[PDB]
Order: structure tokens, then sequence, then C-alpha cells
């Protein structure tokens, strides 16, 4: 639960929004045609790495 | 292995020239429907997880190497095919493999 | 083999003299050679005034090194004041050895 | 090199190639017996030392 | 040819230099293993003789030996009977043989949990980042009938089903039993099982930096007062004129 | 090969002094610090250039391996 | 009379280290031979308890190691001494061998040749030892090398069955590998009293080149209290590493239990064979590869017969100083390359780096020393 509150607090910084913007552009193109090749695992990987890096500094403070 | 004949035909459907080391299974084992195998891979030795392989053989993720079902190599850097164990099919139901 | 470039051979020889560093310890070029069975002979063919000097230039410059220091700058062995004292005694021990060896061959 | 060049060292070499040849022959044949070398133990069927 | 995500670094209370393991996250971590993890995983190297002084009192964990009684072997005329269990006995193993595991768990043998900490790049922060990770499958990836998606796992698809969420367990104390804190107190229990030495040796590395301190500038003094005769000698050479 | 049979040597003199009559650190931080200087100076013009090269190749190689998988 | 001189037994230790002439300017780079002497001696007292409680059986091979770590009193201390006191032993040995070359110390024909035999003997002892613990790297080194000595022209087939003592790795494996890894240390404490008996007839060298009989000094007390300071400074470094960060050097692939079946993902050796592994992997074919791996130990022998110089040592030689540092910088590029996959860009650097190890030694140091001779007229 305390993690559930902090994740969106740590998504607020712009280090993680830009890669988030990148994810959608290929995501809609891939689903637009069943003939595309890209699987968005790569564009997924940038977003989780940046998010979980900034979560680290804080979450242990906002525990119990 | 008590091999299924469909897998022998899968093995015999292979085109000879592409093969890295010429070792056809019909001369390797006097029994197409039986096979005897040693785990070690010719390049380094690592042993795959059981029931793996796109082509129906063995898959060593050590260097992306794929070994064939009867003990053959198709992709590098593995030099040659799997060594054939010493054996003698003397008894029809009590096999002497070595 | 060259003449107009012999000014340049002099130029490179004065640079390599300073880069190697035996002059900051007082030594001279002949003090550094490696003593094999042929240089061990040509040493006991020296007069006494020449042999005594060589044993003090080799004991003062092997004490400066135990102390990790160097001699003052006014006492550095110049370039045009180094005399080759052991050269003539060494061409003669050698050419007497090519003679004892082409006798066993003929 | 030049210290060893001459006719006398070549003469000693051709004089003692009997020594080198016998030394090498005895060494090679002994290296067969020592390590239970079956691969040359069979080249002569006369030593049936393998039981 | 697929990339792998690396767990970040967290500020543990036992992280470096001189700081120890707090025995409350470990006292509250066996229970999370006991009532969740165990019925599949083994702890064969780990025995009940070990916990007499780390997390529980001698009889407090002795009473946990009676909770389950292990099958026994050959005794007189009626062997294969059951014994209540005592201090010596090991962590009871779930199956008759490990080969039963492929039967029920889809042909996926569960890894043992004695060295899982040391046998991994990452460490005690790879496991933690595994637990909270479970995510959504992206657009355009197929899966088997019995597989799950995780961007940390090298194959990105693991058989195991998420075993922690909210309100799973009841702590004996009353701390809010939430996913965030159950995961932390598991990553602390396993580490101490990987090493029982992690706290004895941080104390022999501080009483030794002091013996060296006292004795390593006193040999330096003797050495220096033998080489002064030798370091202050002048010299001559007046030859005969 | 012991001390009385090693060489012959002439007209030279030496002037020792006792250990209990002097001090072990005459000047500890006024000589040692300018000493390390001339040493290192004179020599770090032919020890560093070789090790710059291994750094240039190291950064060129991990860069290529990274961008061949992650586009 | 004088007791030491006239007693038949004390008379021998008095000529060896109490009273022999020694040079005045010997540096601290001459302290490593005695460290090796200290280093060799730990490894036999440790290695005693690792067989006394050790069990030689195939079934318990993985489990005997993890067992001894916790159950045995003071076993967690002594186990990491055997594995960390053997990475020390190999850093006092590349320092010792390097030092001799710089100061021209190979003009002792007797002792520079008894030393290259000691260098093969300790390579072998180390390479059995990695293969005892058995776990999913000991097995997957063993297959690689063991297999490749089967490409001998006429004998390779016959050898892999004897060392296996079976078709392959088997219960007998503990019996033999322990048998030959046990034996090796005791032949090495014999070729060391002979390596030193050929040196007590010329004495030491010194970092100048020139020969110094006009000021010798006893060996007591001047180098028996500089040798103690050295060894203490060493126990200090060896103990920061096993009471603070023991696991910094190994690999976390060893632990995974004994399985014939499992596949190790990323095979690679311990850090001090990673320059050998980069040679063998650089060349196509079985038979040419094994020849390029024995070449290096065998190259040190061509040392004294390539010397072209009027002076001994590199102290007074600027041009030949620079190369020294190149051979060394280029033996750091064979340790980085060898601990990774073959690679798209790692094959081109990877086998350019190797030849150069060969080019400089066999072609470029002999030529460059001549331009120095010609440039100061001998
Ligand atoms: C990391 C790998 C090891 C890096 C060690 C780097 C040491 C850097 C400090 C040494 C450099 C320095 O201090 O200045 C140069 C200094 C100058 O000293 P002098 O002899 O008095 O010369 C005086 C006038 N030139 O040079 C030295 O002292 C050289 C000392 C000997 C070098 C020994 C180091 C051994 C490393 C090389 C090993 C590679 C070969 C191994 C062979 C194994 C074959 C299988
Ligand atoms: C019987 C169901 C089951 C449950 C419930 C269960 N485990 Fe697992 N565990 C498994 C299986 C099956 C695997 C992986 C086997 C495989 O992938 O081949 C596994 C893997 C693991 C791993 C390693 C994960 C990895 O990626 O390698 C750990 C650690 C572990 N279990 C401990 C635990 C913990 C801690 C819990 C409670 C959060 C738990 N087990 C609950 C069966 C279970
Ligand atoms: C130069 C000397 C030696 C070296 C370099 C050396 C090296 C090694 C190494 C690297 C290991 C790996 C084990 C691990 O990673 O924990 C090992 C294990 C072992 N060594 Fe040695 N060793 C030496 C001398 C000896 C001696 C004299 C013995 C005498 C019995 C010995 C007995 C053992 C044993 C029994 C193991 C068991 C494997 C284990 O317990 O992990 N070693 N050695
Ligand atoms: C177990 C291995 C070894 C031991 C115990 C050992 C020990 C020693 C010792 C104690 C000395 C005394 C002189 C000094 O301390 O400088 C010495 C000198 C020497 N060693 Fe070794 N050594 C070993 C390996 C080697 C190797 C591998 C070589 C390879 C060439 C070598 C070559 C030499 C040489 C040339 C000297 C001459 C010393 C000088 O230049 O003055 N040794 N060694
Ligand atoms: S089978 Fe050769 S490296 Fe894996």
């Amino acid at each position: 639960d305390p993690l559930t509150t902090v994740r969106e607090q740590c998504e607020q910084i712009e280090k993680c929004i830009k890669a988030r913007e990148r994810l959608e552009l290929c995501d809609q193109r891939v689903s637009s045609r069943s003939q595309t090749e890209e699987d968005c695992t790569e564009e997924l990987f940038d977003f989780l790495h940046a998010r979980d890096h900034c979560v680290a500094h804080k979450l242990f403070n906002s525990l119990k | 292995r008590h091999r299924t004949k469909k897998e022998i035909d899968q093995e015999a459907a292979v085109e000879v020239s592409q093969l890295r080391d010429p070792q056809h299974d019909l001369e390797r084992v006097k029994k197409p429907e039986w096979v005897i195998l040693i785990g070690v891979c010719t390049h380094l030795g690592c042993v795959p997880i059981a029931n793996a392989g796109d082509f129906g053989g063995y898959y060593c993720p050590c260097h992306g190497s794929h070994y064939d079902a009867s003990g053959r190599i198709r992709k590098g850097p593995a030099p040659l095919n799997l060594e054939v164990p010493t054996y003698e099919f003397t008894s029809d139901d009590l096999v002497i493999v070595g | 083999a060259v003449a107009a470039s012999s000014k340049w051979l002099e130029g490179i020889r004065k640079w390599y003299y300073n880069a190697a560093g035996f002059n900051k310890l007082g030594l001279m070029r002949d003090d550094t050679i490696y003593e094999d069975d042929d240089v061990k002979e040509a040493i006991r063919r020296l007069p006494e005034n020449l042999y005594n000097d060589r044993v003090f230039r080799i004991k003062r410059a092997l004490d400066l090194t135990m102390r990790q220091q160097i001699l003052p700058k006014e006492q550095w062995t110049k370039y045009e004041e180094d005399k080759f004292y052991l050269e003539p005694y060494l061409k003669e021990v050698i050419r007497e050895r090519k003679e004892r060896e082409e006798w066993a061959k003929k | 090199l030049s210290r060893f060049l001459g006719p006398r060292y070549r003469e000693l070499a051709r004089n003692w190639i009997p020594t080198a040849s016998m030394w090498g022959a005895v060494g090679a044949v002994g290296l067969v017996w020592a390590t239970d070398w079956r691969l040359i133990l069979d080249w002569v069927p006369y030593i049936n030392g393998k039981f | 040819t697929d990339l792998e995500l690396h767990a970040p670094s967290y500020p543990w209370s036992h992280r470096g230099l001189l700081s120890s393991l707090d025995h409350t996250s470990i006292r509250r971590g066996f229970q999370v293993y006991k009532q969740v993890c165990s019925s599949c995983h083994s702890m064969d190297y780990v025995a009940y003789r070990h916990l007499v002084g780390v997390c529980y009192t001698e009889e407090e964990a002795k009473a946990l030996a009676e909770e389950v009684e292990v099958q026994d072997g050959p005794n007189e005329d009626g062997e294969m009977f059951m014994r209540p269990g005592k201090l010596s006995d090991y962590f009871p193993k779930p199956y008759p043989n490990p080969e039963a595991a492929r039967a029920a768990n889809n042909g996926a043998l569960p890894p043992d949990l004695s060295y899982i900490v040391r046998a991994r790049h990452g460490g005690e922060d790879y496991v933690f980042s595994l637990l909270t990770g479970y995510c959504e499958p992206p657009t355009g990836v197929s899966l088997r009938e019995g597989l799950y998606f995780n961007p940390y796992f090298p194959g990105q698809a693991i058989a195991m089903a998420p075993p922690i969420y909210n309100e799973v367990l009841e702590f004996d104390d009353g701390t809010p039993a939430t996913m965030s804190q159950v995961a932390k107190d598991v990553c602390t229990f396993l580490r101490w099982a990987s090493e029982p030495e992690h706290d004895h040796r941080k104390r022999m590395g501080l009483k030794m930096l002091m013996m060296m301190g006292l004795l390593l500038p006193l040999v330096y003094a003797m050495k220096r007062h033998k080489w002064s005769v030798l370091k202050s000698r002048k010299l001559a050479y007046r030859p005969p004129k | 090969r012991e001390f009385g049979h090693l060489t012959r040597m002439r007209h030279v003199i030496t002037y020792s002094l006792s250990p209990f009559e002097q001090r072990a650190f005459p000047h500890y931080f006024t000589k040692g610090i300018p000493n390390v200087l001339r040493r290192t100076r004179a020599c770090i013009l032919r020890v560093a250039p070789p090790f710059v090269v291994f750094y240039l190749v190291y950064t060129w190689g991990t860069q290529e391996f990274e961008k061949s998988k992650r586009k | 009379t004088n007791i030491r001189k006239s007693h038949p037994l004390m008379k021998i230790i008095n000529n060896a280290f109490i009273d022999l002439p020694a040079p005045s300017n010997i540096s601290s780079w001459w302290n490593f031979g005695s460290l090796l002497g200290i280093c060799l001696i730990l490894q036999i007292l440790t290695g005693l308890f690792l067989a006394m409680h050790y069990t030689s059986d195939t079934t318990t091979a993985f489990s005997s190691v993890t067992h001894i770590c916790r159950d045995v009193n003071y076993g967690w201390v002594i186990r990491y001494l055997h594995a960390n006191g053997a990475s020390m032993f190999f850093i006092c040995l590349f320092i010792h061998v390097g030092r001799g070359l710089y100061y021209g110390s190979y003009m002792f024909l007797e002792t520079w040749n008894i030393g290259v035999v000691l260098l093969f003997t300790v390579m072998a002892t180390a390479f059995m030892g990695y293969v005892l613990p058995w776990g999913q790297m000991s097995f997957w080194g063993a297959t690689v090398i063991t297999n490749l000595l089967s490409a001998i022209p006429y004998i390779g087939t016959d050898l892999v069955e004897w060392i296996w003592g079976g078709f392959s790795v088997d219960k007998a494996t503990l019996t033999r590998f322990f048998a030959f890894h046990f034996i090796l240390p005791f032949i090495i404490t014999a070729l060391a009293a002979v390596h030193l008996l050929f040196l007590h007839e010329t004495g030491s060298n010194n970092p100048t080149g020139i020969s110094s009989d006009m000021d010798k000094i006893p060996f007591h007390p001047y180098y028996t209290i500089k040798d103690i300071l050295g060894a203490l400074f060493m126990m200090l470094i060896l103990l920061i590493l096993v009471l603070f960060s023991p696991d910094l050097l190994g690999d976390p692939d060893n632990y995974t239990p004994a399985n014939p079946l499992n596949t190790p993902p990323h095979i690679k050796p311990e850090w001090y064979f990673l320059f050998a592994y980069a040679i063998l992997r650089s060349i196509p074919n079985k038979l040419g590869g094994v020849l390029a791996l024995v070449a290096s130990i065998l190259i040190l022998i061509l040392m004294p017969m390539l010397h072209t110089s009027k002076q001994r040592s590199m102290m007074f030689r600027p041009l030949s100083q620079c190369l020294f540092w190149m051979l060394v910088a280029d033996l750091i590029t064979l340790t980085w390359i060898g601990g990774q996959p073959v690679e798209h860009p790692f094959i081109i650097i990877g086998q350019l780096a190797s030849i150069l190890y060969f080019l400089i030694i066999l072609v470029l140091m002999p030529i460059t020393s001549i331009i120095e001779n010609n440039l100061l007229k001998w």
C-alpha cells in the first residue's frame, strides 16, 4: 500500500514521462496492423528502469 | 531413447550438404529406432535442459548452440557431431552398450 | 655513412646522452659495460693510476642510490670531457681470439 | 654465429650422429615400454606382454 | 537475443562497514516462509538446531518441532512409525523424492532455497525486485497456458504464481501486514540463511584493525634506528701526489 | 667467497657515527615531499602514454556491443 | 672458540643467511621472493585440514563443501583462506618474474632455467583445485580442456580414458584429481632448495647493472628486519579481504548444486587464467590452438640468446624502457577480452591483441637495442 502511494509520486518527475511518451507511439502502430514486427518489450524496458531508479531513494523512508 | 520412427524420418529429411560434420544416423546406430548418447558437447561440454529445441533436438544456451536429436551439430561454434558411445547390440532385450 | 647529416647525428647523440642518466652520478661510459670473460681480462692489463680511479667512481655512485639522491649540478660529467680509457685494451683481447679459432678450422 | 662454424664441428657432428642416433633410438623404443604403449607394442607381435 | 533488467540498490540496515542484521525482520521472516513458501521449497541444509539464539528462545522454537511430525525409518518390529520430533531434526522436505515436483508443477523443478542468495547476480535485491514486479503482457507476445509475465526474469515468462499480496498473513505483533513489508522481511530471512557468519566476522575485522595499529609503527621505529649508521657515512680519496 | 678474499682497494677513508648519538627523522616533511616530486617528475613522461591507449579502446568497445542489440 | 663456526650443523646456517655478502642498494622489489616463500607455506598448513575433514566420494562432492562451511568449528575462516591465499600467490609471482627481466637477471643460466619449470608446475596444481568443488563450473571447465587434449595426432584418444579412470568424470575422479593435486606441492619444495643452491655461488644482482664487490654488507641485521616489515604489511592486506569482502574475486556460478544435466549460461575461468583462454579461442582449428598455448611458457627460454646489448638492464636505456610498458599494457587487454562472449567486435581486437604479444618479443626488442649500441659507439 505505501508503495502504491509512492509509485505515482515518483512518476511525477519528467525523467520518466518522456520514455512514457515513446511507448504509446509504437504501441498504437503495432496494434493498427497485425502485420507489424515490433514488440514493445524494448520501449517497456526504458520506462520501468527510469521509474524504479527514483523509487529507490524514498520508499524505505515512507514505510511504517 | 526408444526412438519414434517419425523422428528418424525427421532426421533423414535433413539435406546433407548444409551439415557441419558428416555423420548420418543410419550408420551411427544399427537401430534407427534406438539411440545411445553422451551428454558432452564437442565445443565445451555443457548439457541442455531436457525437452528443448526448435528442430527437435537439444539447445545449449551457452553460445546459442543447437545439437540435433541423434547427436549432430548444425550451428557453431561446436566443431563436430556428438561422439558415438562404444556399444554392441548383442541381445535383443539385454543391451550391452560398452 | 652520411656527411651533411653528421650534424644531425651529433644532435641526436647529445639528446640521448642526457636522457640516459649516468652523468648525474658521476660515471663515465666505460664504467657501465657488462663484465664477461673477455672484459674480465682487459681489466688486469691496466696501469695502476687508471685502475684505482675506476674503483672510486663506482663506489661513490652506488651510495648515492642507497640514499635516493643525486649529485649537485656543477659536478655533472660533460659531453666533451669523457675519455674512453678501456677501449684500446679491448680490441686486442678480441682479435687474438679470432686467430686461435681459425687455426682449429684449417 | 661464428665460434662454432668450421669443418671440425661438422665432423664431430657426423662422427657422433651414431651417438645421437643410438641415443634417440633407445629412448624412443624405451618410451614404448615405459608407458604401456600398445600402439607400437603391436608393430612387433613378438612382445605379448599385455597378459 | 533479449535484454535483462538489473535490480537497483537499496539502503539496507546491514549494508556496509560495521552495521549488523536487526533480528526482528528475521524473527518476523521465518513465519512468512513457514505459512507460505515452504510446502514446495526445501531447506535441507538448514536445521532447527540453528535458531536457538538468533530469532527465538530454546523452547520457543522447540515447540515448533511438534507442529509436524516426520516419518521415520527402521526400528523394531513395526518400523516406519512416526516420532514427535526433537531438537536435532531438519527442516521437513515436502515430497518423497524431488522427481514428484515435475509431476505436479508442470515439469519445473523448484529451486532450493539454501544458497539462492549467493547464486545470483543481484543478490538480496534481485529477489525483492522479482516479487513486486509482476506486470502486464505487452502488445504482441504469446504465452503458454501456464506462464506468467515478468520483465526481470531472463525468459520473461515464469511458471510461478504471485504468492504475495495485501492481507496474506497475520503478524504476531500487529504491524500492518502489507505486500511492501512482507517482501522485505523475506529478503532478510533468506540472506541470514545464506550466511550464518555475516555478524561474527564484522566484529573480528574491527578488533584487528587495532592490533595492526599498535604494532605497525613500532617495527618501523626499530628498522629505522639500524640504518642510521649506514645512512650517515661520509667518504674520502686523497691519493698519493 | 667470504670477506677477506674479495678485491683489493687503496687510499680511501670513511667517517661513521653512533646510532644512540643522533636522531632517526632529521627532516621528515621538508625533504621527503620535494624528493617524491623530482622522482615522479623525471619519470611519468614514459609510463602514462601506454595506459591512455587501453582506456581509448575500452570505451570504443563497450559502446559498440551496446548499440548492436539496443539499436 | 666460536661455536657457530666450528659446530658441524650451525656452520651451515651461518654461511646461508647470517653472514654472506649482500649489496648496499637492493630496493623493495627484491622483497617478493621471500613473500613467495611465506606464501607457499600457508597453503600446506591450510590444505591439511581440508582433507582431514574432507571426504573423497562422488555422491557427496557438492555437499561436502557446503557442509564444512557451517557445521565445523572455525571452518568458515579456514575455507576462504585456501581460496584467497591462492590469488595472493599469483600476484607475488607475476611481480617476481617481471622484475628479473627489467634488471637483466636472466644471465644466470642455471637459475633462470630451473625457474621456468616451477612455472608450469604451479599452473597445474591450481587447475585441478578449481575442479574439486564440482559445481556447475568445476564440471564445465573440466570438459573443455579434457576434451581438447584428444586432438593429439596419435595418442589423444588413449589419454582421456585413463585420467577419467572410466568413460568420463566418475566416482574415481575424487580419487585421482585429489591424488595428483595432493602430490604437486611436495615436488615444488624440492626444486626450490636447488633453485637457491645455484645462486649462492654468484650472489645477488642490483638495480644498476654494474658489479659491486667493493662495498658488501652482512645479511644481519640489515635485511632480516626489512624482510619482517615486508611480511607484516602483507598479512594486513590478506586480512582486509576475508573479514570484510571475501566474495569480491570469485564467481556466483559455482554454488548451483551438482547436476550433470543443467546448462551453465556463461562459462569462464578464474581471473588468472583469462589471458590463456583468450589465446586458445583466437585461432581456428583444434591442433594449432594447443600449440599457441604452450608457446608462451616455452618462450621464456629463448631469453638469454636474443640479448644484443652492451649494458645489462633497462635502467640506463630510455628507448627500451617504453616497450616494457607496452608488453604490460597489452597483457591487460587479454584479461578483459577473455571474460566475455566471442562478440561481433571482440573477435577483431581479440586476435590483433594476441599476435603482438609475439611480435615484440621476437622481432622488436632485438632490433631496437642495436640502435642504442650504434648511438653511443658501444
Ligand atoms: C507450489 C507453489 C509455490 C508457492 C506458493 C511458492 N513457491 Fe516459490 N517456487 C515455486 C516454483 C514452482 C518455482 C520456480 C520453479 C521453476 O521456475 O522451474 C519457485 C521459485 C522460487 C524462488 C526463486 C524465484 C526465481 O525466479 O528463481 C524463490 C526465492 C522461492 N520460490 C521461494 C518462495 C517464496 C519466498 C514464496 C512466498 C512468496 C514461495 N516460494 C511460494 C513454488 C512455489
Ligand atoms: C600453490 C599451492 C595451491 C594452490 C594454488 C591451490 C589452489 C586451490 C584452489 C584455487 C582451490 C579451489 C577451491 C575453492 O575455490 O574453494 C583448491 C581446493 C582444494 N585444495 Fe588446493 N591449492 C594449493 C595447495 C594445496 C595443497 C598442498 C593441498 C593439500 C592437501 C590442497 C588441497 C586442496 C583441497 C582438498 C581442495 C578441496 C576443494 C575445496 O575444498 O574447495 N591444495 N586449491
Ligand atoms: C615457488 C616459486 C619461487 C620461489 C619460492 C622463488 C624464490 C626466490 C628467492 C627466495 C630468491 C632470492 C633472491 C631474491 O629474493 O631476490 C629468488 C631469486 C630469483 N628467482 Fe625465484 N622464486 C620462484 C619462482 C621463480 C620463477 C618462476 C622465476 C622465473 C624466471 C624465478 C627466477 C629467479 C631469478 C632470476 C632470481 C635471481 C635474483 C636476482 O636477480 O638477484 N624464480 N627466487
Ligand atoms: S556447447 Fe560449446 S560453448 Fe556451449
